[PDB]
């Protein structure tokens, strides 16, 4: 039997977010994402009263944002380990849940205060000035500034601040077989050798 | 205000503590040494 | 006979939602879904006074939302088991019912309070200001802000909060034959061997 | 208010108790040990 | 075994930004980027209580801007080393995190003060002058100047000032095998020799 | 003012100190000699 | 009010009793044991 | 005035001193002789 027991789908291990990332939470989040990395701190709790020791391994992640639920939807990229003299580097698919819920809870932040204020002001002037003209009866500059300022303000997109020190749980959403680098290397050689 | 109830009932959120990436590694390591025990 | 009795269509087993997920409940829910995982806690009640012991197995799920009924319509992805020295990892099709009803009951939450308020205010100013001009007779800024704020507010989509600790019932909507990994592996080898 | 009766007659709903994913596993395990008995 | 241990994905090493760069933070940032270079100052912290000494090596970077989070999203270009008599020059993929967060924190700067003021003024004159005409009842120059000044002002794009002396952390987001120049050179010769 | 909370909770930012590129190299070198120690 | 008679003459309807799916199985089983008899 | 802070914090800039291209070569040469030393 191989040294590593089969890791089944559904298993979960506790973690400490080492790298904090700003999640792009706009309509194009899942294309323009931000890297983020978590370290494992507990033993993988396998499905039926089974525990495997995986402490100190580094897991690389990749994440975007979701404004409706105010959470950061993250996806695992790879898992790296260094036990004894054997190095692990594998691609796995999984997600991270915080406080019993998929994703990491965070707030939504806008840096649009000054720009949006200026737009309002510029034309608050424009409109009451149209009424001032109605009074003097016996705006172009404000309109142009409003247009430019709206064009600048629309650029910004909601961001979800996810930092470091937080405690999360990593879930392997598909099961995989933990394998070492040299063993996988030997396998690749055996497959290429074409043992017909 | 949209009609549907506009409140989560969890309260707890993340807390950016501005801790250096590196110091988080030590914070993870000793906890692993103690929490597992 | 194989070790596992044939699991028939219709069987049900009680469960405890381990992973809570936010169900995307908009017009595109069934495409953009959120992962969620449940553990079994009872014995599968088979159709005719038959019981099979399946305790501690992990079942991976995948779920979206439905605003009309205020429920989360979920679909099973895979089932994982670790009994004795035999590991199970199979794809099954089924749904989850809560309180006697398909899906999990939850509320609908909107985070649109401030944005929708601002839109209203901006133009509540615009309109009464048009009447103020009717009075002074002898808005552009509010319109632009309203347009931008509506464009931002339309982004959000209803979410169904489903958490952990809740008690549900998992149903196998198509029957399947429980099989082990090595046995299925051997079968694959036998099928590939082309015993003509 | 849409005319059709706008009320379910179930009342009971889910209750997010903000319990850590991990602690739910233990809560499931002992219940399985006791409820089955 | 090779002299250099396998560098796994996820490893992190502390650094001191030697070259400061102005990050182009507009809609086309990731195409029009600015070079920037960081030196390593600590030992790479490998995944499981493992440390490798890499001090004094130069890492070349390339960076753009992101206004939503007010951070500079940077990408590693290459890593150069000079240990003993062996020179290293390799292409690697990774990012840089500051204060526990991907990217480097910085402010946003606009040099549009005078130009935007002039636009406002020019037509603030235009509009009240239309009301002055309403009074005298019994602008073209301002409009043309406003148009030209807006056309000039739109040229500018937000910039993120990132300077030198700051302390950051470099992360290898994909794992790589550290190799020397002559060794890689010999490998290239062996591969070209076509040992069939 | 957009409704969502418009404030980060980190505070700390970078500090351009207008230090010559070259002097930064020495500042990195001695720190490496001392911080590692 | 649409002209055609707008009333069914059945009255009886279903009654959601919020009974757990599982308990319905036992409710079906003993009834089968007794109703058939 | 655009809202974002409109000021660099470096201050130092270049100083055109209208020095002939040629004289700059000598200015570079003796500095190389002295700064290196």
């Amino acid at each position: 039997k191989p040294r590593f027991p089969w890791i089944s789908s559904g298993s979960f291990v506790e973690a400490i977010v080492v790298e904090g990332a700003d999640a792009n939470a706009s309509v194009t989040g899942d294309k323009n994402t931000a890297p983020m990395q978590l370290r494992l701190t507990g033993k993988v709790q396998m499905p039926n009263d089974e525990e495997f020791d995986l402490t100190g391994c580094f897991v690389t992640l990749e994440a975007w944002g979701d404004v409706s639920s105010e959470r950061a939807i993250v996806r695992s990229r790879s898992i790296s380990c260094k036990l004894g003299d054997d190095d692990i580097d594998q691609k796995i698919a999984g997600h991270v849940s915080f406080m019993g819920k998929n994703g990491i809870k965070g707030e939504v932040v806008m840096r649009n205060g000054q720009i949006l204020l200026y737009a309002g002001g510029a034309g608050f002037l424009d409109g009451i000035g149209k009424g001032i003209e109605k009074a003097s009866s016996t705006s172009s500059a404000a309109k142009t500034l409003s247009d430019y300022y709206i064009k600048r303000a629309e650029q910004y997109h909601p961001v979800i601040p996810i930092g470091a020190g937080n405690e999360v749980t990593l879930v392997f959403q598909d099961g995989f077989q933990l394998e070492t680098l040299e063993e996988a290397r030997a396998k690749a050689a055996a497959r290429k050798k074409q043992n017909q | 205000c949209a009609g549907v109830k506009s409140s989560f009932d969890c309260d707890a959120t993340t807390s950016d503590t501005c801790m250096t990436m590196t110091k988080a590694n030590q914070l993870a390591r000793d906890k692993a040494a103690k929490q597992a025990g």
